Order: structure tokens, then sequence, then C-alpha cells
């Protein structure tokens, strides 16, 4: 049970 | 590239998620693609 990941525009996370 | 898959987005959350984007596909992966 996973939260909603990364979106795939550019960089997941800052 | 081995440790890492080459064209894959390796990041690791400390909340304990680790997820891997696939650069080429345009795919989000949960589960680490070296296991499958």
């Amino acid at each position: 049970g996973e939260s909603p990941p990364p979106p795939y525009s550019r960089y997941p996370m800052d | 590239d081995v440790p890492l898959p080459a064209g894959w987005e390796m990041a690791k959350t400390s909340s304990g998620q680790r997820y891997f984007l696939n650069h080429i596909d345009q795919t989000t992966t949960w589960q680490d693609p070296r296991k499958a």
C-alpha cells in the first residue's frame, strides 16, 4: 500500500 | 550502471520509499527493477 509517488515531469523531489 | 540502472531516476526517501523512474519509458516504478 504505497502512497502516490513522484510526478514523472522533471524531477521527483527537490 | 549496475547498482543503479541507466536511464532510471534513482531516489530513495527517508520515509521509506524507494522509487525508480523510467526516464526513457516515461513510467513510474515502485518495485526495484533489478529484482523485477
